[PDB]
């Protein structure tokens, strides 16, 4: 604070020149002081987005978050030519006034601190000041899987002030291509640039201000293949089974028994095996639906089975029926749950 | 001149101020305006016993020693790092697992000063807060998971804690858990220590849980319910004709011992007896039953005929006043009163 | 004239002390004087024998050298930033595995210096000691799970704890753990660990922790002590009968291997043999035994009828005596003789 | 004198060392011959896409104003606690996802400046690296894993990464992780970062992680082959049993799909198909082919009795045909046509 | 006078001590002698090859620069704080993933400086040390977990560790393991790398963990074994019942479909073949051959009864004799040739 003097010529020297020793450049008070408000440029750039957890309702992203600003308090004199981006260390990153924004659905969000600071500061000529730095943030969702294998689910991010209201602070975005990603592989979801919709949404808090604000929304459609080849097709091929099992005799014959007991053995076996890899979620989601369909199938099928040795003219209306009768059904699952 | 000098020559080492003194020293006991504002909820986890809720909490206070009317600016903002000048009231959440702080990109504190000496103090938690909850009835319940503020140090003598009036516990819109949903209707009370030392300010607030039992429904109620059907159409039936009926009672037990293994592969990993599991006992039960019928039936069939088609007849109008008398008290006492 | 500034001078720099000399240097040890206050409690894990335990724990003990007399407040209090410049007595958990303070809103340490001299100091950790869990006897078994407070660095002629005399460790009364029950029966007593360097001081606490069983004797016994009987009931029919056997037996033979097979998702993943699990195999090996002795009676039968009713009414005797002198040797063996 | 103070005089408030500024400042670039010695590679998980390695690097780079000629030390070592009072290369691992340094009874930094101007800094860092890979040919895939090390600040005008000559990344021997088996032949080359302000630095290295096919080829592709087996020999029978057909039909449809759905919780959990999946599918469709062929000569029996059997004898040499094709066109694709 | 000032008269900033220099400066190389005493050695998972243990780490040396013979106490010790003002040896553990000290009520940590210049260091350490198991027997395996203390930049001509005399390492008499036992036959030796630089000096202990398979032996062997015994009392009486034949075959490959595929979730995922994978393939083949063999008198079949009745006596003499022949050359093998 009070030491005199290292050096005269470097980039430092002009850093001890504008704050922290020389005329008050106040870190604590914001640019264009009781003037106009503040205009922040932000632009992240996400290296990771994964472990979407349906158990939690989160998801955990690392970004680059860009902010860069105009102070008019940090202008670089003309004495020098080759600093045109005066680059001051992180050692001195709370000597300046830095925008207080905040992820307001963030849940732990922590820096990097690996062989050195991730934070980089530059002041230009102009008086711009730009500040990078990764960060690890594990933002919350609301996942809502009542379509659970094909359901398309928003997940957004939302950057705001602390402190400041639209007056004081506002956030515009870069206005091109401001929200960029790498190659990035979803275990489960599909993230695609297509949908990176994004945009202003202030809060209206009452009594205190009105908050500035702004949001990326990514739009993740699960994929299927797996539940299709997996849950449905098996499952569909058990219940064409237990149809086609009305093709044996009856007469004097003692083979349908197994045909029975274990086609509804097999599907509940399928059923509540399944109920322990889906999403522990306690709401009805479609591929529950499609379990209990499957199931009130082979029941009906038993007790077709039964009605027939309780009263050759049931089985030959059962046969072109009741295949006929998964087909609607067939048709409205797939047009309603899709 | 500016606020970073005035409050040194406010709270700082020129002027009169204590930063470990409460307002108003041996006097009355400060009255904290505390309220609340969750954005997050879930891990409601009943494995630990502890929900998780990522809130704003906002107290304020007045000390007459920061009142100043030197010039206009009426709203003093201290910057969340010089934090230990002021005196600000302990507040230690009494029933936590362990909880801090957000630190992104700034510090996620903020500390207002108005006119007349009342200060306001915004902080943004994340807590583990325990809940004991309770599964004697699964499927059907509700958890009265709660979250109290005491004060660490400070008697009632010194500090009272109070809510704010106008809707102090408030909810971010759009707020899903993946069982419970969270009631419109939370309970804010007057909680009270009385220790050996003296008696602590306690307030707290209690949110009523709902679990939804439309998953269960589905999957584990529904085909259960129509094994029980089916293994009363497996006795319906007239003759003695063998492989039929006794097929239909294996394909009953069978998918009801599977489907009670599968229940103890996805539920809770509690120890003790849930409505539930006593809802599957007694299907596993009934299809024993109509096995042991069906066993009975043959022992006694090689006048023999005509008592063995008498008893048949008098389980098949039996069993369902049976299976009926036991779901109407069923659910009777766990979806109606306990609720 | 105040509680900020006379402390620098009781303790601070014009004065004569020392936050690395214990009181009574040189002389009789220190009478050390704690006890705790458990909030929470569980996470009782059986894959790496531990449990967390958050607790108010408070200690005090009196100095000659922290004693005032002008002063006119009794008991004053230093702010726990300056912890550094009072001697505390190092107490350390001999089992620990990781324990951290709080500090959500301030710190939560409190230390009060009375009159006399007695200081109290008052903490809140949140650790997760390790209990060493037998699982031999499983659904019906106790759990002393310990916690072993302990000095280190003073031998027992320097520091010396002891608890209190009314009340040394008093849970909170709310708790409800999802598999335990906290016995409210806490053992308290001194363990004083001898090591080659001296004998180092030592208290600790033993909470019983019983199982609840209701939910293993509504899943595991009941089902599979039914099916075992069913299965006698299925070879007390008729011999001459080739599909009328296999049938129930198979059934059986079925229902208890998928029994077995679903219940290994529930259980604590130890290697040993527990008693359900020799519950579980007794009873598979019984329906076992019964399906095999009628197949070897379904193989002799083809006067060659007689041996295999002499067979048939030897076993419908032989099966049910010795399953209830297995039943006996069991429910006494893991309830009575093993306590 | 004393090598501590000898580097007090070498760099700090008495000669002209800046610590912030590059080395040869205004001029050419300073570059870092950088190397990794890995003592860890596990938690390679499949669920949230990301590899967990524990590494020792080490960077050399000359410094002109770190040169000496008036002192005993051939090269002087430097404390890790006056560690930020030198100029050190930012070098960020630019897929990483949580990173930190050691510190388990002292800083695990090793800094040693040489007497003509070389610099060798040796950390111990532990990091979770984000590698994407994809599962489209599962049990006997090839997995890519990362690792790039990129500059934060200074463009490829000011700092140039490069590797060691003989043998940059070296693996500690006895290494074995659970599900995979790591090759010995390390990719490595230049990344070389474009973006808009210049092109910063960045090399990688790329391990190539096989997968071994022991514990699948003999869980699932050997019971599908038998299934598939067992099918054939159903129809393989004549049609004088009219039981026996039907009855391996409905045995071999069940152990598929029953296979399947036990296979498939043991998979890791992707949604898009996997190598298992359609191999699992295949065969279920193959085994359901022979019974719907059972089905189809019980249907057309109602040329005068040969109409099923020349269709049977037919499919009883064209089934076989069918699976042979479908292996030679699966074990070539997934197998040796993805390398 | 007070251990504190005198303390600092021999080791402060006069006097001429450097912290950073090691004693014996120019001359022989320092005897580091250290032992370790565990506490928990829990958490032995095979998905991340770890293990944690928590253990007081015990290490003395010589320094003739700390050294007095004029003060009245024979033994000072200077408090956790002040550490950094006494060379420490700077050693650390050459595999583990993630450790950390403790810091409960105060730092665990001491250090004794006694008359004759003896240094005694004191630490209590948790650690997640790195122990590559190999599952290739899996339920009768014998792994050997290491743990390695290791110089950081001082070569073995600068400092050497070297066990204790008696009792270097030494468990706590009352810890348990869920699967693996603790034997008592740890060996000591030393494993010096002989790296670029020089000789960096490094000792070993390894611990020898033998798993106990008495839950293995009850719930994965002898149900399939009861359920092979089923698959060869379907044949051995049932001639002519052709549905009490088929029903019991399609039940008994099933039952053993199931128990090999539902039950490897209580296993540890790894992806080469593990002794319990052989035996569950292996079992799965037999039940098959049994159904295949019904299938293949069944054919023989539809003059030549006889031959089949031969065919079906033949197998039911074949199948004991080769399956003891498979079990002996198992047992044999994986229990006393690799043991
Ligand atoms: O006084 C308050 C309490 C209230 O808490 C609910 C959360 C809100 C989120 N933003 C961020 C902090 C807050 C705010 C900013 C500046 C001064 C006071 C202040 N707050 C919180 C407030 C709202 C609005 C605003
Ligand atoms: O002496 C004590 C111990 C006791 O511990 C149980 C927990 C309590 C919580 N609050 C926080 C600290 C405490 C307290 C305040 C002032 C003097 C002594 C004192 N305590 C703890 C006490 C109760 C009450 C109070
Ligand atoms: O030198 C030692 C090693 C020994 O380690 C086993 C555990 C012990 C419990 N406490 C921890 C610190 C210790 C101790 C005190 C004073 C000098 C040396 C010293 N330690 C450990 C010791 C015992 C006793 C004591
Ligand atoms: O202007 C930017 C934004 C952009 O953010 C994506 C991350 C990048 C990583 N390194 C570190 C900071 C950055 C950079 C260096 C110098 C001036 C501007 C600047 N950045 C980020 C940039 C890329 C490239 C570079
Ligand atoms: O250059 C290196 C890398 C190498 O990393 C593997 C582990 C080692 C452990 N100790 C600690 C630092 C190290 C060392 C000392 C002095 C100069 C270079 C240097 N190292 C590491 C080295 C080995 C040997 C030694
Ligand atoms: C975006 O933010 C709010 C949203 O309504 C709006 O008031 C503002 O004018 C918008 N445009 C900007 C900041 O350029
Ligand atoms: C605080 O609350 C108490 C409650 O008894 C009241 O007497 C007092 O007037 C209130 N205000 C102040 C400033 O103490
Ligand atoms: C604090 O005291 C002032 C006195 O003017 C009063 O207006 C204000 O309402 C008080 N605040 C609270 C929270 O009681
Ligand atoms: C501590 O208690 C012992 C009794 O064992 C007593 O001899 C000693 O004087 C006591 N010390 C103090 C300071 O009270
Ligand atoms: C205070 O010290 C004296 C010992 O002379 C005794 O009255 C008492 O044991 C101490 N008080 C405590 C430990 O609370
Ligand atoms: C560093 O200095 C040495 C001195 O011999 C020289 O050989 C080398 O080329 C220089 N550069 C690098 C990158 O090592
Ligand atoms: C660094 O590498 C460059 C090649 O790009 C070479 O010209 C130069 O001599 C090397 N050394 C230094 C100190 O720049
Ligand atoms: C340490 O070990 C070396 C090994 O040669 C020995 O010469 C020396 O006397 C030992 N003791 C010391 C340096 O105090
Ligand atoms: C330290 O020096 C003494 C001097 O006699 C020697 O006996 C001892 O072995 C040395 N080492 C240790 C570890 O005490």
């Amino acid at each position: 604070q009070s030491a005199e003097d290292l050096a005269r010529v470097p980039a430092n020297s002009t850093s001890n020149i504008l704050n922290r020793l020389l005329v008050s450049y106040d870190p604590r008070i914001r640019p264009n002081f009781k003037g106009i408000p503040v205009d922040v440029v932000v632009n992240i750039f996400i290296n990771s987005f994964g472990s979407i957890q349906e158990t939690t309702m989160d998801y955990r992203v690392n970004i680059f978050l860009r902010q860069k600003w105009n102070d008019p308090r940090l202008k670089l004199p003309s004495d020098f030519r080759g600093s045109d981006a005066l680059t001051v260390d992180p050692t001195m990153y709370k000597c300046l006034w830095k925008p207080d924004l905040f992820f307001a659905n963030e849940k732990s969000a922590n820096f990097h601190d690996v062989t050195q600071e991730n934070i980089l500061l530059f002041i230009f000529r102009d008086g711009d000041v730009l500040v990078s730095m990764r960060l690890s943030i594990t933002l919350s969702c609301p996942l809502d899987l009542t379509l659970f294998p094909m359901d398309t689910q928003r997940c957004k991010m939302q950057l705001e002030s602390f402190g400041y209201t639209t007056d004081d602070l506002r956030f515009i975005w870069q206005s091109g291509d401001p929200v960029q990603l790498e190659k990035i592989a979803l275990p489960q979801f599909d993230i695609k640039k297509e949908d990176i919709e994004y945009g202003n949404c202030t809060k209206y808090y009452k009594g205190t201000g009105y908050y500035t604000c702004v949001e990326v929304i990514f739009t993740l459609r699960r994929q299927v293949g797996f539940y299709m080849m997996g849950v449905y097709a098996p499952t569909l091929l058990i219940v064409v089974l237990s149809w086609l099992s009305f093709w044996i005799n009856p007469d004097a014959s003692a083979a349908r028994v197994p045909l029975g007991i274990f086609s509804v053995l097999s599907l509940a076996s399928e059923c509540t095996t399944l109920a322990a890899e889906l999403p522990k979620v306690s709401y009805v989601k479609a591929l529950d639906v499609w379990l209990i369909a499957c199931l009130l199938f082979g029941f009906a099928s038993l007790v077709e089975y039964a009605v027939v040795q309780v009263m050759k003219r049931i089985d030959l209306y059962a046969r072109a029926l009741f295949p006929f009768c998964f087909l609607f059904f067939n048709v409205i699952y797939w047009s309603i749950y899709l | 001149l500016s606020p970073s000098d005035f409050l040194d020559k406010l709270m700082g080492r020129t002027s009169g101020y204590d930063a470990r003194i409460r307002p108003n020293f041996k006097g009355p006991p400060v009255n904290v305006t505390c309220n609340i504002f969750i954005n997050s909820f879930g891990s409601v986890t009943e494995t630990t016993m502890d929900y998780r809720v990522n809130i704003f909490l906002r107290q304020q206070w007045n000390d007459s020693r920061l009142a100043y009317s030197e010039y206009p600016d009426d709203s003093l903002d201290l910057d969340p790092s010089m934090l230990d000048s002021i005196w600000k009231p302990d507040l230690f959440f009494a029933n936590e697992k362990g909880a801090n702080f957000h630190d992104v990109t700034t510090d996620n504190k903020l500390l207002r000063i108005s006119k007349n000496g009342k200060v306001l103090y915004s902080i943004r938690l994340t807590l583990t807060l325990s809940c004991p909850m309770d599964l004697k009835n699964f499927p059907m319940d509700v958890q009265t998971c709660t979250m109290q503020l005491e004060s660490f140090g400070y008697t009632m003598n010194d500090l009272i804690f109070e809510w704010l009036s106008d809707g102090p516990v408030q909810v971010a819109e759009g707020l899903t858990l993946p069982q419970f949903i969270l009631k419109e209707e939370k309970e804010l009370g007057y909680c009270t220590k009385h220790y050996n030392t003296g008696k602590f300010t306690c307030i707290e607030v209690k949110f009523h849980l709902e679990r939804q039992m439309g998953y269960y429904l589905i999957q584990m109620y529904i085909p259960s319910l129509l094994i029980v059907i089916l293994s009363w159409v497996s006795f319906w039936i007239n003759m003695d004709a063998a492989p039929a009926r006794v097929a239909l009672g294996i394909t009953t037990v069978l998918t009801m011992t599977t489907q009670s293994s599968g229940s103890r592969a996805s539920l809770p990993k509690v120890s003790y007896v849930k409505a539930i599991d006593i809802w599957m006992a007694v299907c596993l039960l009934f299809v024993f039953a109509a096995l042991l019928e069906y066993a009975a039936v043959n022992f006694v069939s090689r006048k023999f005929v005509d008592r063995a088609k008498r008893i048949d007849t008098i389980s098949r109008a039996a069993f369902p006043l049976a299976f009926l008398i036991f779901n109407i008290f069923y659910w009777i006492t766990y979806k109606i009163i306990r609720h």
